[PDB]
Formats: structure tokens, C-alpha cells, sequence
RNA sequence: CGUGGAAGUCUGUUAGAGUUGGUGUCCUACAAUACCCUCUCGUGAUCUAUGUGUAGGGGUGAAAGGCCCAUCGAGUCCGGCA
RNA sequence: GUCGGGUGAGAACCCCGACGGCCUAAUGGAUAAGGGUUCCUCAGCACUGCUGAUCAGCUGAGGGUUAGCCGGUCCUAAGUCUCACCGCAACUCGACUGAGACGAAAUGGGAAACAGGUUAAUAUUCCUGUGCCAUCAUGCAGUGAAAGUUGACGCCCUGGGGUCGAUCACGCCGGGCAUCGCCCGGUCGAACCGUCCAACUCCGUGGAAGCCGUAAUGGCAGGAAGCGGACGAACGGCGGCAUAGGGAAACGUGAUUCAACCUGGGGCCCAUGAAAAGACGAGCAUGAUGUCCGUACCGAGAACCGACACAGGUGUCCAUGGCGGCGAAAGCCAAGGCCUGUCGGGAGCAACCAACGUUAGGGAAUUCGGCAAGUUAGUCCCGUACCUUCGGAAGAAGGGAUGCCUGCUCCGGAACGGAGCAGGUCGCAGUGACUCGGAAGCUCGGACUGUCUAGUAACAACAUAGGUGACCGCAAAUCCGCAAGGACUCGUACGGUCACUGAAUCCUGCCCAGUGCAGGUAUCUGAACACCUCGUACAAGAGGACGAAGGACCUGUCAACGGCGGGGGUCUUAAGGUAGCGUAGUACCUUGCCGCAUCAGUAGCGGCUUGCAUGAAUGGAUUAACCAGAGCUUCACUGUCCCAACGUUGGGCCCGGUGAACUGUACAUUCCAGUGCGGAGUCUGGAGACACCCAGGGGGAAGCGAAGACCCUAUGGAGCUUUACUGCAGGCUGUCGCUGAGGACUCUCACUCCGGGAGGAGGACACCGAUAGCCGGGCA
């Protein structure tokens, strides 16, 4: 079994949701923590300086 | 009684399992009664099939010297 | 696959999306919608 | 290089973990305050899959079921008395200073009321020697004199399950099926078949430790391999 | 002689799993690993679904430097960075 | 697919019929995940559809998903999260512990629904009929009420009970067939309410000294068979349900084999096979209440993932449709689905290519090699060697048989089950297709099954049981963490940790000099602190005294890393190759020499063997069995070859439609020579050369494709090793603080551990903070 084509029919998984916080498709519904705003994770927002080029 | 070892494993697995099989699929003595009805239950435990008297033993054999050696003293 | 209340309330709007740029605004702006979404070409959310 | 097999065990993964949720009991002894007017009958012989002997289900005087460490010969029926003045059958509970000499004994305490440390694998016993005031020598199943407090309690017999090593596995699938109930990982790949970025006796065209097999006690878990401390090898000579 | 029905036993395109040879077909493919014939295992250290755990100098590894989302002798993204 | 026909401006592919086929664990039925309206109707063809389109999963606008009893909801599972607490410089970080929560839609547990009808599309939801569960309210019952049972459980074998299904018998109802009279379809009818009980256990009666019983095991004077009896099953039977329903009609009765479902007996384990909520325990009448979320369609060679209407990938239930046969096998056929693995037309249809059939004679001569293809083939009977771990080898090998028809015997209760006999008879051929081992022998390796480089390696590599060694008595050894703390461990030497060798069998020699590890050590060496001397109004500073681990040094150890030579009849550096095995997967010389085998044998097997440079757990030797493992020989077979031929299907060629890309400095009809940076269509000289187009096989364009992986270079990168350099973890050790009372000791009061507690063990040590010396590729 090739690691392409054919192992990309077992993908019927669900894992990035609409989150409830910033409403982007990244809310884990296994993790129940949000890859772009931090639900679940933090009390704060997910915000990080390296977002953007260091003197902008 | 390793005769379902078949023409693989060797000599002393069908000397040693088949003589350790073959003695405790036996006839042996019960602490309750006196009758020869000792059968095995599994791994170290020892049934009777007379007044049912389930005990302790020796894995495979009944009596080690070792569980006669607690009578003596 | 189980669908939930929101999530109904949710692929019920993206459906509405799908609607054509009524005749009229052609007439009033006198000469596109952009998010017009395929069930097989395209992908939504969950 | 990488951390070795021995690094990631540690670490208490799944992998090297003990199935702990599919075990039976935590075989200890039990409080009487002082006088001995505790005692059971013993109504079930059940197996414990974390250690392979049989286990005794013993129901006291109190109704308090309780899994306790099976000794050779006592089945269902059978009264034992737990407490101070205990009486000298097989199967008893009672502290060391109330049992006599030369008597082969099992489920050996360390400090007093631990519930039982040494001499409980199958069909192992623990021989009782000195007595004095303040000293209760005790000759544990490797050999060893340990000095031990005549307060520490004890089961009175050899543990039952006996000469269970003394059969062969003949199979894999005989060490598999009882890997899988134990906190082992399994199979034994060798160090010397590994890479060297795996492994200190790793790498090499062909298969043989790099430096010599003894290593120091000093020595840092990731080089820790081999013959840890050897004050010798071999068998004759 | 029979009864019995054991097994990492046996034959088996039973379901299923695997992939020896053709160095065949294909090789701007049906396919960024496919097709066909052959071949192997198929009551067990077996195969499988879903749920769940282990995370980057770290996991996992019946060890091939194998696998960790077409990425592995140290994943991916963005930043350091022009 | 074909001929008709329908709609239409337009039809090969939209629709009707006919004729013809395809699919049978799927190409049918129901669904999980995922998709998300793709479902239904109407109107359309600019888009999408491998051609066309009047069709569509397309475009546009409407419509469509109805539940107390189907899921969810509740429960708890591996496990996850929050709060508290603790650590951290800190956190969105982190382990323990407490408390709460979350964690199962096919496929864990679970209070309760069946039959029919209805729509363009929903359906146990709506509608008709009937029934069932729960909470609560009133009325009656009842004072029990919680002990116990249930939920609730591995794998292998097996009897019993029993429904659907299928088949046999016969009757009735409807159809088919046109020499016979055979063939097909139907013959229905739930939930629930009632009732029956086999198995199992048990009680009374009984009185077996050998009996009772089983597919098997078994059972009994501590009481057998026989007899009566208490408890007690189905998704089963029987009754009701039902002058319900459904059916054009008849609107059956019996049977065998029996999925499901029920209930027993047996065996295996160095494996022992969830939990919780809920239910039961523990009544009945009437009435009421039962909210909330999901409910359309696909579920795949077009609704999912793979950029695509992708030949790939992806779980579950239908495993009992007919013949067949051991079979859920092949082949053929229903029910059902489809002709959308979605472009067509024409040429006896060439060459050439892909699949493939048959080839006379020879028969591996082909080739590195029988690669490819082939041969054998099912069932029965006779028969079966060496060797062997006694299991196997073995289906060895080899030999015979095999249909149809008539009439029968035997096993059994019987089958529409099996085994046999006698006569009759057809063919080239009787496992007539289909299904369906080729056989044997020598050697090597690895014991075996198994594992592996997803995507050029399946193997001798990995693993394994087996053997050995090492460390540890648990406040352990080993390992993770910065810490709080944690894995091993619900574990305790018959243990688990770290390594090595790799079944069995027969053995496994010699060396401890070097390196390693461990122990000891009079003496040497050995850091900082404190102490002593001088120096400083003090500091810096010079010497001394003392002295740990460590090193020196001695001993132990090779199933520890490793070693087993030269010379002469010892020397280096400890010993100086023993058993075996041997020209080996190891031997250079080497195609070693002899032999076997062939016409011929760098091959292969056997023996010899001074072994360039075999050899004992860096395991040595031997081996039955096993193997998509490497090598060789024989029998059989054959288009592999001698040597090629004919044929088959899809292409290829011509016509309609659709309609890409790789590549392109320019010029370019070349060839023979020469020249040139030494490998020119283009320069020089000649020769040749009218233009365009079709098919071809690919000589050339040092053809296209890729800023060579080789090689060197660069004061390039990385992975890896170590007695490279330097440092860090980490271990060991002295010292200072924690830290108390009276170079050897007593105590308890800090601190630690254990006990529920009382109290018990240890004790200024230990833990921790700091510093100092040694070791230190574990890490940078
Ligand atoms: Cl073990
Ligand atoms: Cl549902
Ligand atoms: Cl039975
Ligand atoms: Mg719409
Ligand atoms: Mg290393
Ligand atoms: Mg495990
Ligand atoms: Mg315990
Ligand atoms: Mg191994
Ligand atoms: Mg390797
Ligand atoms: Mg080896
Ligand atoms: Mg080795
Ligand atoms: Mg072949
Ligand atoms: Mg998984
Ligand atoms: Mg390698
Ligand atoms: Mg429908
Ligand atoms: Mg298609
Ligand atoms: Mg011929
Ligand atoms: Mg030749
Ligand atoms: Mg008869
Ligand atoms: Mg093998
Ligand atoms: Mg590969
Ligand atoms: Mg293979
Ligand atoms: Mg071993
Ligand atoms: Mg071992
Ligand atoms: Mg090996
Ligand atoms: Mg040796
Ligand atoms: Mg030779
Ligand atoms: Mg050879
Ligand atoms: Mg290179
Ligand atoms: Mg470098
Ligand atoms: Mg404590
Ligand atoms: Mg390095
Ligand atoms: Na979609
Ligand atoms: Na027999
Ligand atoms: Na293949
Ligand atoms: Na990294
Ligand atoms: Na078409
Ligand atoms: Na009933
Ligand atoms: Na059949
Ligand atoms: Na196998
Ligand atoms: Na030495
Ligand atoms: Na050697
Ligand atoms: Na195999
Ligand atoms: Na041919
Ligand atoms: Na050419
Ligand atoms: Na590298
Ligand atoms: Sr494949
Ligand atoms: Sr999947
Ligand atoms: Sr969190
Ligand atoms: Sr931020
Ligand atoms: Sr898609
Ligand atoms: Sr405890
Ligand atoms: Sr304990
Ligand atoms: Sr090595
Ligand atoms: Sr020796
Ligand atoms: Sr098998
Ligand atoms: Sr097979
Ligand atoms: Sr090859
Ligand atoms: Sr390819
Ligand atoms: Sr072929
Ligand atoms: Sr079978
Ligand atoms: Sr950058
Ligand atoms: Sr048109
Ligand atoms: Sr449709
Ligand atoms: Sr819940
Ligand atoms: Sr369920
Ligand atoms: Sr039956
Ligand atoms: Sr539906
Ligand atoms: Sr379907
Ligand atoms: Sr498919
Ligand atoms: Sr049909
Ligand atoms: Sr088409
Ligand atoms: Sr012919
Ligand atoms: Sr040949
Ligand atoms: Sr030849
Ligand atoms: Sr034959
Ligand atoms: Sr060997
Ligand atoms: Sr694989
Ligand atoms: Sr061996
Ligand atoms: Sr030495
Ligand atoms: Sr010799
Ligand atoms: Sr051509």
C-alpha cells in the first residue's frame, strides 16, 4: 500500500471544526482546543509576534 | 500429550510439557475426602470433583517438596 | 453523518449563498456572485 | 544519537506500561488492633493476572471480602487467623517474633504493617532463623540475611504456584500472550542489531559490541548497557 | 480397533491480510506507486472498525536509520531573514 | 447492443416495446463515516458531462425531512478537561492528590411499537387498527423493602430444543407450454395479552455391591436406575390479536434438514476473559403528562478521500435464492439492478503492438538461469523408499479405477444422505466443461510459525523458544523530570532490569599481558574548607601540616572487549588453535588435484586439504521438519530454440465529433572527405539535390527529459565514531549551610520514612542549597 493516493481514501475523519470563539475551521473537536485562536487552551487570544515580519 | 507440537520444536519440549502434562491430567489425592478426583483449573489452582474442595498447589504438580516441606515443622 | 442544530442552522444559510445576484440589481446598477459554491467542486466548513 | 529503549521507558507511555485497569488486587494484610480475634474461611481460589499465582478470596468474621496471597494446599473451607496470637498453621498471619524456627514462611514485611514486600512470586518461601529481643534474621529467597523487626508480619507457608518455571514456553506465541498482560515491552531486539545512532553496541558491518561489554556504575543512563557493574562473567574458570 | 478433536498443524482467489516472478501492461498513466497472471498466509506473535495515548533531538520501531498526513540520517508552518 | 416507435427546430447514445446481453458477497438490499440539498417537480442548454443531447448529480425557481416507544439525550470504558493544591522567573507550562465534568448515533450498557395504508418527494414519525413503557394524580391494595438476583462478559469442541429459508408429499387457486404432460407462481396473516416446558438445580420415594448414562467426559451406599414433585426457555408452539389486515384467486396439511433465538456438556491458559447507570426484588383502576435534537438524498468504476463524473482507497448487516459440488469454490440462472467500467462510423480489417489459440519433426539445442509457457490435477482402491527429534517423510514414488441405463443388497429413523453388487450400452476421450500437486535426487543458509526497507531489497537480515552472563532485598536495581513528581508497580528474586547467543542433539579448549569492570591497598599521588608559619594596622600573598574518591599498586574476571604467531629443538605481548569443520557465502594462488556426471562441465556433489587469512555462545559441528531463500542433476512437458506459420479480440489505417502536451537561437534537401576547442546539416572542397503529402521502423540532430549522484575543488552542510579539541549533563567523593544535647562514641529535638491512630524505624546522617577533585561521545 503506496503512502499516496491510496492511503487517502482512509481519510473520513473529522478533527478541524467551526469554532465557537473566532469561528475559523480550526476548533479540534478531538482536543476541544482551537489551532488559530486558542479556545480550550487559553483565556487569552492565540496571537504570536512572528505573525508578521519582526519590524512590522 | 505434545504430539500437537508436531515435527517442530524438539526433544525436550515433548519430554519435559509431555511428562508435566501427562502427570497432571492424573488421578491424585484430596485433603477433604481421600478420593483420587484432583483435577487442574488452571495456573497453580487445583479442584476436586467430589465435595468440589478447590485449593491451592503447585502449578502443574499437586505437591511440590517445597509444599510438603510445611507439614514437617 | 450526524448533523446538530447549529450545524443545520449553518449549511442552511451556506445554501441561501448559493442564490444567483437577482435580475433587478442588473437593471439598477445597469451592468457576479463570488461565492458561488458546487456541492462536489468546492468544500465548507466542519 | 537517539534516546535508547530504556530512556523511553521511563517515561511511562502506554507501550511500557502495566495494563493496571485488567488487575485484580493489591494483596496486603489486615488491622486487627491487638488480640487476634480476627479469622476467615476461605470461599474462592481466583488467578491474578499480575502475578501470575492463584489468589484466595477469604471472607472474615466481619463480612470483609478481601483478595489475600494463596500458600500451598489451603482451599475452600479452610479457617485462617490473622492477628497477634495466630495459630501455627499454614496460611496464618502473624508477626515474626510469634512464629517459631526453621519454619518456611511467605509475604515477609519490610518495616511493620507495609502490607508485605518480600518473598511472593511463585512457590518462593523465606526461612526464619535467629531470635533475640531486638533482632528477627530472616533468609529471603535470593539467599540474603535480612535483619528485620520482629513486629513485621508474615504468612506462615511456601507461597502456592510452585516449579511453574520449570516448563518451557515451547512458543513465542506461549512469552506473547504473557508479555501482554505484564508491564513489559516485547520482543528483545539486541542492541548490537541496531544502528548507532540507536544504540552503544549499534552500528558496525557486522554484529559485535564497539567497546567492551562491562560498564561503570558511574556511568549515564544512555551508556548504561550491557554487564552493569560486573564484579565478573563467563561460567567456568 | 474405536472414541476423542489437539494444533504459532495442513489444502483453500470462503471473508480477509500480504505482494514472489513476469524484471509483462503502463510509464505527458485510470493512478505523484495503477492493471493483469502468477505466488504467500488464511484459529493466530491473526485480520479489521471506531474511540483513545506517545510529538520533533522528541515518539514509535519483531531494527529497514523503518514510520510520525505524497515531507524523515532529525516532521510541518511562520519567524530570525534580504 | 439491434429493429421499430415516441418528443423535438435538432436524436447513435432522452423515453416505450420488442429482440439481444451484462451483474449473483455484487453492478442487488439496508447503512456508518464523510458529503450537504446533490432528494422531488417545473423551466432550460451559456457552463460542467471524454462525441451528441430534447437527458443529467448541470443552470434557474418552487417543494420536500413530522417520532413518549429509531437514534441522541442517560451510563460508565481506555482515557480527557476544569477547580483546588504544589512546582515554574512566569504562563496558555508540569507530575501527585482530592472534588466535578466530558468520554460510545454502524458496533459497549439501555424502560417502551407492531400490521397496514398514504406522497411528486417523509414514515415503526403522518393516517387506520391494535398494543406497549414511564412519571405523576385520584381510588383500592400494602406495610413488607432489602437481602438477593439482573445489567455482566475468553477461546476451542459438542448434544439438545427450535423459527425463517430451502426441498420432498398431497389438495386447492392462477399462469406457461403444444406429439409427451410436464413446468412456474401463490396458497398470507405482527406486536402484544394468555398458556405450555426441554435443559438445569433441588425435595420427597426408592435401595443398586455393579449398575445407570453419553457424540464424548462421566455418575453412585456421603445413596444409582425407576417413581412423584418444587423452580424453571425461546425471537418457539398453541389460543387470542383477526366478520384486523392484505390478496385477481385459492386464503393448505404433513415432513426433513434446520440461520436466527433458547438451553446444556465438555476441554485450554507462565493469556483468567469491562464498568457503571438502570431493571428485578415489589399489585391494580381511571385519568394526565412524555418537552428537546437528528429524520431529505448518496453511501461509490459519478453524491465520500485521492486537484477530475480518477480502473486507486474506505467499516458494517443481508454467509440459507435455484442447479452444482466438500464448499460462502467454478460454471449456469432467479429475485433485483443495469446496457453509464458512457463517443461513434468504415475497410477480410495491411505492416506493426497488446492480450491469446493451434502448430508437423526434434525436445532446453534457447538463456546467466526452463525467464515464459507447459505438464500433473478432483474422488476411490492397491501401494509407498532413505532418513527421522518417532511427530514426520507421505498426496513420496509407482499401478488400477472413474459415464449412461435397468434392477437391487447394506449403514441409518430418514433425507430430495452415504457405501456397495449384477446385467445392459455409447465416445477419440466418463474429475468428458468447470473446478483441479508436475515428480525425484544432491548441496548451502536460517531451526520452525512469524517480522521488514508504505514507493526498485521478503532475504541468509529482524524476532522467537532455548542457552548464558550481569545488577538489585524494595527508602532496591533500571528509567523519565528543571522542579512538583513519575514509569517499572494492584509487581517482590519461581521477580524485572541490562546485555549476548539463537530449537533440539553433541560440545563449547587455551590466555587476565593491554583495554573494561569489580575488590583490596602497608606505601606513593591526590582539590577546596578548616588548622599551623611568615607577609598585610586588614586584603592580596610564600611555605608547611592533613587528606577523599581517583590513579599508582595487588588480586578476580573472557558465555568481557578480545587473542591463540615467527623463529629453533625459546622471543615479542598473556597464551601460541584443542573437538570439530575445511579450496567454505571464508582460499589469494584457483578453472587446486583425484573421482562422479556429460560427446564436451571455470558449474554441481564426494574425497584430499599445508586453512593468502576456518574454529568453538565474536559460538563450533550435525540435523528431521519448514521455505515465493542461493546452486546442481534426472524423469515428464512444451514454439525457449531449430524456424517460423495461420488464426482470435482490442488497437493500429480512412470518415464524423472532441481535442491536449513535450520541444522551438536562427537558417535548415543532404552525402563523402577535410578543417575546427581534437565528435560539423550550417566552415573548405567535391558529390548529390524539382516541390508537397501518406505510412513506417527509429541511423543522426554528441535527440528530449535532469544547473552529474561519480571525481576534484569550497578555509560548504549534516548524520555518525572516538584514547581529536573544549565544554555540559550525570555518577562518585571532601567540604560549608540545613544542624541539636552529652579521632572514636552516646542521645533526641530538627529532618526522613512507615502505621488509621496509638505509635514504630532512622537520626543530625539522610534529603536539599553551595563548592571542590575524579570519571564522564550519555549530550553539544
Ligand atoms: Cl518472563
Ligand atoms: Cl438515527
Ligand atoms: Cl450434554
Ligand atoms: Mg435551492
Ligand atoms: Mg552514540
Ligand atoms: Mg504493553
Ligand atoms: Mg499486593
Ligand atoms: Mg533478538
Ligand atoms: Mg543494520
Ligand atoms: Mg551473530
Ligand atoms: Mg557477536
Ligand atoms: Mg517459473
Ligand atoms: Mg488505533
Ligand atoms: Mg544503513
Ligand atoms: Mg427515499
Ligand atoms: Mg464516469
Ligand atoms: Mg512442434
Ligand atoms: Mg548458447
Ligand atoms: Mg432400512
Ligand atoms: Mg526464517
Ligand atoms: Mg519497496
Ligand atoms: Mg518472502
Ligand atoms: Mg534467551
Ligand atoms: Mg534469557
Ligand atoms: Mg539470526
Ligand atoms: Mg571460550
Ligand atoms: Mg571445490
Ligand atoms: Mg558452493
Ligand atoms: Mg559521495
Ligand atoms: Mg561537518
Ligand atoms: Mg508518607
Ligand atoms: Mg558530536
Ligand atoms: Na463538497
Ligand atoms: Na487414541
Ligand atoms: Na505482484
Ligand atoms: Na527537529
Ligand atoms: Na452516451
Ligand atoms: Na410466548
Ligand atoms: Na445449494
Ligand atoms: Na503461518
Ligand atoms: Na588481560
Ligand atoms: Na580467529
Ligand atoms: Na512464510
Ligand atoms: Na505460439
Ligand atoms: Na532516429
Ligand atoms: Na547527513
Ligand atoms: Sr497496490
Ligand atoms: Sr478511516
Ligand atoms: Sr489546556
Ligand atoms: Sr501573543
Ligand atoms: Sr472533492
Ligand atoms: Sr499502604
Ligand atoms: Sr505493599
Ligand atoms: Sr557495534
Ligand atoms: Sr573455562
Ligand atoms: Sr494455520
Ligand atoms: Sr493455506
Ligand atoms: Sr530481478
Ligand atoms: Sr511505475
Ligand atoms: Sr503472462
Ligand atoms: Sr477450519
Ligand atoms: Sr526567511
Ligand atoms: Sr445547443
Ligand atoms: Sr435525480
Ligand atoms: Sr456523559
Ligand atoms: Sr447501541
Ligand atoms: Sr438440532
Ligand atoms: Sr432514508
Ligand atoms: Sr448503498
Ligand atoms: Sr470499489
Ligand atoms: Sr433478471
Ligand atoms: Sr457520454
Ligand atoms: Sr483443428
Ligand atoms: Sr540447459
Ligand atoms: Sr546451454
Ligand atoms: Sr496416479
Ligand atoms: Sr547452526
Ligand atoms: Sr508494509
Ligand atoms: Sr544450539
Ligand atoms: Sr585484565
Ligand atoms: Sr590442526
Ligand atoms: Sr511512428
Amino acid at each position: 500500500t503506496g503512502a499516496g493516493t491510496p492511503s487517502q481514501g482512509k481519510k473520513n475523519t473529522t478533527t478541524h471544526t467551526k469554532c465557537r470563539r473566532c469561528g475559523e475551521k480550526s476548533y479540534h473537536t478531538k482536543k476541544k482546543v482551537c489551532s488559530s485562536c486558542g479556545f480550550g487552551k487559553s483565556a487569552k487570544r492565540r496571537d504570536y509576534e512572528w505573525q508578521s515580519k519582526a519590524g512590522e | 500429550s505434545s504430539g500437537r507440537f508436531g515435527a517442530r520444536y524438539g526433544r525436550v519440549s515433548r519430554r519435559r510439557v509431555a511428562e508435566i502434562e501427562s502427570e497432571m491430567n492424573e488421578d491424585h489425592a484430596c485433603p477433604n475426602c481421600g478420593e483420587d478426583r484432583v483435577d487442574r483449573q488452571g495456573t497453580g489452582i487445583w479442584q476436586c470433583s467430589y465435595c468440589d474442595y478447590k485449593f491451592t498447589g503447585g502449578s502443574y504438580k499437586p505437591e511440590t517438596p517445597g509444599g510438603k516441606t510445611v507439614r514437617r515443622s | 453523518g450526524k448533523k446538530s442544530k447549529a450545524t443545520k442552522k449553518r449549511l442552511a444559510k451556506l445554501d441561501n449563498q448559493n442564490s444567483r445576484v437577482p435580475a433587478w440589481v442588473m437593471l439598477k446598477t445597469d451592468r457576479r456572485n463570488h461565492k458561488r459554491r458546487h456541492w462536489r467542486r468546492n468544500d465548507t466548513d466542519e | 544519537g537517539r534516546r535508547i529503549q530504556g530512556q523511553r521507558r521511563g517515561r511511562g507511555t502506554s507501550t511500557f506500561r502495566a495494563p493496571s485497569h485488567r488487575y485484580k488486587a493489591d494483596l496486603e494484610h489486615r488491622k486487627v488492633e491487638d488480640g487476634d480475634v480476627i479469622a476467615g474461611t476461605v470461599v474462592d481460589i481466583e488467578h491474578d493476572p499480575a502475578r501470575s499465582a492463584p489468589v484466595a478470596a477469604v471472607e472474615f468474621e466481619d463480612g470483609d471480602r478481601r483478595l489475600i496471597l494463596a500458600p500451598e494446599g489451603v482451599g475452600v473451607g479452610d479457617e485462617l487467623q490473622v492477628g497477634v496470637s495466630a495459630e501455627i498453621a499454614p496460611g496464618n498471619t502473624l508477626p515474626l517474633a510469634e512464629i517459631p524456627e526453621g519454619v518456611p514462611v511467605c509475604n515477609v514485611e519490610s518495616s511493620p504493617g507495609d502490607g508485605g514486600k518480600f518473598a511472593r512470586a511463585s512457590g518462593v518461601n523465606a526461612q526464619l532463623l535467629t531470635h533475640d529481643r531486638n533482632v528477627a534474621v530472616v533468609k529471603l529467597p535470593s539467599g540474603e540475611m535480612k535483619r528485620l523487626d520482629p513486629q513485621c508480619r508474615a504468612t506462615i507457608g511456601v507461597v502456592a504456584g510452585g516449579g511453574r518455571t520449570d516448563k518451557p514456553f515451547v512458543k513465542a506465541g506461549n512469552k506473547h500472550h504473557k508479555m501482554k498482560a505484564r508491564g513489559t515491552k516485547w520482543p528483545n531486539v539486541r542492541g548490537v542489531a541496531m544502528n548507532a545512532v540507536d544504540h552503544p553496541f549499534g552500528g558496525g558491518g557486522r554484529q559485535h559490541p564497539g567497546k567492551p561489554k562491562s560498564i561503570s556504575r558511574n556511568a549515564p543512563p544512555g551508556r548504561k548497557v550491557g554487564d552493569i557493574a560486573s564484579k565478573r562473567t563467563g561460567r567456568g574458570g
